[PDB]
């Protein structure tokens, strides 16, 4: 079929909300109204984008689904399907593609409601961007507001255990099961001495989360940070970035799967923040993917002052 | 002794 965006136009637009922390599972909606203006046959489409700021699938991965997101089927005002819609990660546009409906009838009418996230790449600091998003063809302008729960986070002593991490992808589609997180280890970039770092696919109970952590299920990738101030709040990551320097081989016989369900991490004494890709799987038990990193050291002088931090991970999904 | 935490969400 043809793009027919020239043929619809959107109204109603609305967004539930302008201000909200993505760290802490804040999302925003968005809802429109449509009509076709002309008619248009099964199989035309007409299309939304999302700017830089924003993604309609937060962090939940479609990578394993050819990077195309499917999502549920647009409706008339009389409640039957108007179009079947799918969208694209890489581009960020969503493509309503009409059905048969659409070939008996004239003065078509539908609306959508869908979920709305951060980029955390292309927002990866806290404070307001430009969120103004396109539908048929036409501009509706808004203000976001970040305020990401800082990554910063540890005892607070100068030399007190300090480490957090964010689960950035998960694969809930394609029965693949995996999951993307980031941790940083010492963010606040302290000295600390014999530090270890264990990087759990549970919480408090094992019975209780789906995560699966081991030496075939997890893959691990550890930089050392060279300036902090560098790093962002939205717990993105670029593995290529010239200010992270990669080192895993040199942690090549530092990590150990010595618990079950646990990667130990042996950093020693550390004088930089470090930046732990982490790439793991889920089980099939239909639990919750509850995690929970946590990082214990000493100071490096006195080898007195133990100190000892956690950091817990879990996600939430949201519908349209 | 302490601790914190984030979540994050998607579709």
């Amino acid at each position: 079929g043809t793009n027919v965006n020239d043929k619809v136009t959107a109204s109603n637009f609305k967004l539930e909300k302008t201000t909200f922390d993505p760290n802490q599972s804040g999302n925003t909606f968005m809802a429109a109204n449509f009509t076709v203006t002309d008619k248009v046959k099964s199989g035309d489409y007409f299309t939304a984008k999302l700017p830089d700021s924003l993604t309609g699938n937060g962090d939940v991965d479609y990578s394993n689904s050819n990077n195309t997101m499917p999502i549920a089927d647009i409706k008339s005002t009389n409640g039957d399907v108007v179009a079947k819609a799918t969208y694209d990660i890489l581009t960020k546009t969503y493509t309503f593609v009409f059905t048969d409906y659409v070939n008996n009838k004239e003065n078509i009418n539908g609306q959508f409601s869908l979920p709305l996230f951060t980029d955390r790449a292309k927002a990866p600091k806290s404070g307001t961007y430009d969120a103004n998003i396109n539908i048929a063809d036409e501009m509706f302008n808004n203000k976001i507001t970040y305020n990401y729960s800082s990554p910063i986070a540890g005892i607070d002593k100068p030399n007190g255990a300090n480490i957090s991490s964010q689960i950035i992808g998960v694969d809930t589609a394609s029965g693949q099961n995996t999951y993307k997180q980031t941790v940083f280890v010492n963010p606040k970039q302290r000295v600390l001495g014999n530090t270890w770092v264990y990087i759990k696919g549970y919480q408090d109970k094992i019975e209780e989360s789906s995560g699966k952590v081991s030496a075939t299920d997890t893959k691990l990738r550890i930089f050392e940070v060279n300036d902090t101030s560098k790093l962002s709040e939205s717990y993105y990551a670029d593995p290529n970035d010239s200010n992270l320097k990669e080192v895993t081989d040199q942690f090549k016989n530092r990590i150990y799967y010595e618990h079950p369900n646990v990667a130990s991490i042996k950093f020693g004494d550390i004088t930089k923040t470090y930046v732990v890709l982490v790439e793991g799987h889920y089980d099939n038990t239909g639990k919750n993917l509850k995690t929970q990193v946590i990082q214990e050291n000493v100071d490096p002088v006195t080898n007195r002052d133990y100190s000892i931090f956690g950091w817990n991970n879990e996600n939430v999904v949201r519908y349209g | 002794s302490s601790g914190g935490g984030s979540s994050g969400g998607g579709h």
